[PDB]
């Protein structure tokens, strides 16, 4: 019908509008967000601690820095780094052996879906194992919070400082899985898929939020130090969003045309 | 204020927010939330530091990637000068608390540091 | 409700299952809004 | 009938051609609470800064192609001082304080005569980068002026420009390829937008309320908002109209609340 | 506002109090004494014990003694020294090989926030294996009784008389753990976390409280003496405060500053 | 209540799952009066 | 008793010695109605100029003898910065009004020890020209430091030396011998005064409304009220007290009315 499409609000017609017909059924709900979202996805697959831990430090990270990659695996959507937060996602297409090779990721499902700009919702995390007979367990410390690294003499025997804490350590039984819900415990109200303004952090870069994340968890072996295994092991970090909430709409990713 | 009953003096006690250089001038920090204690009777100040954050929770240890420090200084300025009768101590001495206040509430346990016993 | 079948029963409380916001003191509208 | 002239403070401004004044997202978007993370009294409006700040904006030329952008960050335009745009007596409050929540009233006006064809896409586009240079550093005055209109790229589309932390030496750099602040063009008509055709209208009317991530953001570094003028259709017409329509627009911010005094922003 | 500190009593004031401000929100209950020793945490790495046992004899203990260290673990959050209760927490810096390496323990999660005097409280004892596939037992005697230790022969293999009794000897299934909650059973009324009288005992000692304690546990393997393995198991003792009251505020310990 | 969210169903009795005290016969109140 | 706390805005204010608040002329100063020579609507007080100005003045030695004033000007030391005296957000709103009625509060701390004797006599003495060397042009903040104490000469007792219009080359010069801005330095004290005795207090406390010939003055030029601290008995003590007690002020104005807005104020 006429309209005026430079109004900025078209009225959203039906069939019998123009012609002769008449308004079909509604057939499902499966476009609410709270529904859409609350469904297990992969998040990153990262290797299993064997040993205390050193936390990957802060960027510019320089060369000769012993410290331990791929082991944390920051919870966001969001494009991350070096189990840092990060802006851009990028994927290495020839790998070569120069330097570390720094473990990204992403939400691929969330962002094909993604048209909104904040979001906030619980966070359930199922952590699968990636090997045959893998008795391993899931560490984990808040957004805000940072990693204990170093270890304490039991018995002649370097047991980590990751074995216990304030923060849930499940254990896996073995051929098991780890499954428990983490509520939502940023700082800030929401998390911004898209965020514009400046992080007044370690020199500051536009559009990189600061606490947007549910946290971090990281894989180790309830074994100390001196059991150490030779061979790398992994685990797959699933997650699922219980009790979505959306706000502000916004644009999805551009799919090319070649 | 721990010197002699016969001083006399007042001292400014400017909190500022984080801006990002620390303000050193009384100038500079006149401007800031401030409050002047004059020394008389009563030998005690409380300047309770507003929570000024964007955060309805504020970290509780910066040990992160540092800058100019949120939430900002603290500031102890003496204002005039603490004037003396002839024959009392020079350079008294300005005894510091810190409690928490009325609605101070904290939240998230976490592993405590086991460096006490080392 | 969500994606969320147990209409029954919630072992849990509300407040350890979910995450509920502290206090600050069908038909789908749209948008944008022209006035 | 179609005249509204929309008086605020001690300044006001006419249209003859006026659409509608799109409110975004609620009713009103003028009625705002305080924050909610300040536990002191807010600086709200007084009637010194409840007023229009008109500045120009660069010209739309024949020469400028399709889809080719041109951002405006809401308040980052009042402190760089972006297009003439002086913020009088609101950028000398925004420097003195700490965090600033409030939501902006837009309005771009293009004059076309009926014989020019052509349409901007002005809309107001939460939470982008749009202003900063592909390596971090944000656009200064001159390189507003060496470019006049910023091209969309393959580097808009797939967000690959966007702003990243140097890795440093130790980690191998990766090739990066998308982040998530990147403009589909496409889609930008799902932002509060009006559409500024050569035949319809000559001044859009958008009107956005306080979003971000916080009930209250930053005040030097907060982009919750971005002034967004896109060119759908190009500019045409024959030899002997007035070429080159210059562009201007109108900010006005509804209801802020400054928080958090403090001397004016020294870096 | 003006104030006397001298008084002893200084009322916690809020913003309101000198400038003109708000009282902001109280955030959350997480400083409750029920609820802040409310979790688990490691103890003492013990041994697993493979025979019957020799309970270690009350200091001085001289040379030559053939006695079994390092297996019994006396739950107690103060420091302890060869499963007897101590007041000093000493760790070995560079253990060298003259004399037996006394097992000491000590509860770090508890001293940091112990700034109290007196703490009673139930105990809930998670006894996790640090072997694979380890089917151990966990014995235990209460505040004021001694460990049975001799061995009764059936069917001709050494039956240790720390299979039975009348106290909990919960048996693990294999590759499980044991959890078990304690009472209260000391014949002090509360827990001394600092204490300043002088036990009237073996040779009086200031600051050494002879009944602060819930009990010792120890592992123990199902098998006879005959069937006695090569290889140190150990075995990791986790402990839980449940239902704690806590009295007399007193201080916290003293964080350096090098 | 403690660290507790079973607020529905307590299988042990009172006696066996806690330990109470024999018999002899909020509001955050200050740790010390100034008299 | 004498322990009065005078909070404003974010700013509060102590005193031990308070010997009360000379208000001046009428029950309550504060208390004022907009002017009736403007036909807009003005500017009036906001919680970030109702607060106190803490400004230093220069110390009283025994050098200084009977009579020695030295004026602080209001707003004239807002403006000028005299004294290290920034006068804030209200320089930053003073400078972009053109007409401005306001009413000060002041108070004068200097702190004399029991052993010490001297009184200062603190007074609000309105429209005069004592900052103004007798050749025009206002004193600056050099000047100010070049004499530390304006010695009360014949030629402030007469009112010889107050400023004068170039009669030019045609009149013949005629010999000035008196002018109505005068001191007559025995009669400060039937202005708004109290004085700041060595052995009573440490800090006055006076509080006048506006007054001036117009229902609302201009801002740059106006002097409508002078803090004029004058030294009845000059200090003396014995060798071993502290020398040279400093003396501050503290100038709060209250209830402002700022009318005719323009850009800053550019010579």
């Amino acid at each position: 019908s006429t309209d005026n499409a430079e109004t900025g609000v078209i009225e959203a017609g039906n069939t019998d509008t123009d012609f002769s017909g008449e308004l079909a059924a509604p057939g499902s709900n499966h476009t609410n967000v709270k529904f859409l979202f609350d469904r297990s996805r992969l998040l990153n697959v990262i290797k299993v601690l064997e040993k205390d831990a050193v936390f990957p430090r802060p960027f510019p990270t320089a060369t000769g820095t012993q410290q331990d990659d791929g082991y944390f695996c920051l919870l966001t959507p969001r494009p991350t780094v070096a189990s840092r937060p990060a802006t851009r996602f990028g994927l290495y297409v020839s790998p070569s052996d120069s330097g570390v090779l720094a473990n990204t990721s992403l939400d691929f499902n969330f962002y094909s879906l993604a048209c909104f700009t904040y979001f906030r919702s619980d966070l359930e995390v199922t952590v699968v194992s990636l090997e045959p007979d893998l008795e391993f367990a899931v560490g984990w410390f808040p957004s805000g919070s940072e990693y204990q690294a170093s270890s304490f003499v039991y018995d002649q025997l370097h047991v980590p400082y990751h074995f216990t804490g304030r923060t849930p350590r499940a254990f896996a039984s073995k051929g098991g899985k780890v499954s428990f819900v983490l509520p939502w415990n940023s700082v800030s109200s929401v998390l911004p898929v898209r965020w514009g303004g400046a992080s007044k952090l370690s020199s500051a870069t536009r559009g990189l939020p600061a606490h947007a994340d549910w946290g971090t968890i990281y894989a180790f072996i309830p074994r100390p130090n001196e059991k150490k295994s030779t061979a790398v092991k992994h685990v797959a970090v699933y997650i699922r969003y219980k009790n979505a909430r959306a706000w502000c709409p916004s644009m999805l990713p551009f799919r090319s045309y070649k | 204020f721990c010197g002699p009953m016969m001083a006399r003096g007042k001292f400014l006690l400017s909190y500022s927010p984080p801006n990002g250089t620390q303000p050193q001038t009384l100038s500079e920090a006149m401007q800031c939330t401030y409050s002047i204690w004059d020394i008389g009777l009563n030998s005690s100040w409380t300047f309770v530091i507003p929570y000024i954050s964007p955060s309805d929770y504020r970290e509780t240890r910066a040990i992160t990637n540092s800058v100019y420090s949120a939430d900002g200084w603290f500031s102890l300025h003496k204002l005039t000068k603490i004037t003396l009768p002839p024959d009392c101590p020079q350079s008294p001495c300005i005894l510091f608390f810190a409690s928490a206040g009325e609605d101070y509430t904290l939240r998230l346990p976490v592993d405590c540091n086991p460096s006490y016993v080392f | 409700r969500g994606n969320n079948g147990n209409m029954t029963f919630n072992y849990y409380a509300n407040t350890y299952q979910n995450s509920v916001d502290f206090s600050t003191s069908g038909i789908l509208n749209p948008l944008g809004y022209l006035k | 009938d179609r005249v509204t002239t929309q008086t605020a403070g001690n300044t006001a401004i006419n249209t003859q051609s006026s659409l509608g004044v799109l409110c975004a997202y609620v009713e009103d978007p003028t009625k705002s609470d305080p924050p909610s993370s300040s536990t002191d009294q807010p600086t709200t409006t007084f009637t010194a800064i409840d007023r229009w700040y008109t500045g120009r904006l660069n010209s739309w030329t024949k020469a400028v192609k399709t889809f080719s952008f041109q951002a405006v960050p809401l308040p980052g335009a009042f402190l760089s001082r972006q297009g003439g745009l002086n913020g009088g007596a609101f950028t000398a409050t925004l420097h003195r304080h700490f965090l600033m929540k409030c939501g902006w009233q837009v309005q771009v006006q293009c004059n076309l005569t009926q014989f020019h064809q052509g349409a901007l896409l002005v809309a107001m586009v939460p939470e982008t980068t749009l202003d900063v240079k592909p390596d971090g550093k944000a656009k200064s005055l001159q390189e507003l002026n060496e470019e006049q209109w910023v091209e969309m790229s393959d580097d808009y589309r797939t967000g690959k420009n966007m702003p990243f932390q140097s890795l440093g030496t130790y980690y191998r750099p990766p090739n990066w390829t998308w982040g998530p602040n990147f403009i589909n063009p496409y889609q930008v008509t799902v932002f509060p937008h009006q559409i500024l055709n050569a035949r319809t209208s000559t001044s859009v009317d958008i009107n956005v309320p306080y979003i971000g991530e916080t009930p209250t953001q930053s005040s030097e570094t907060q982009n919750s908002w971005t002034l967004l003028v896109m060119v759908l259709v190009p500019l045409d017409y024959k030899e002997g109209a007035t070429t080159d329509p210059e562009i201007t627009f109108s900010v006005r911010p509804t209801s802020p609340y400054f928080n958090g005094l403090r001397n004016r922003y020294t870096t």
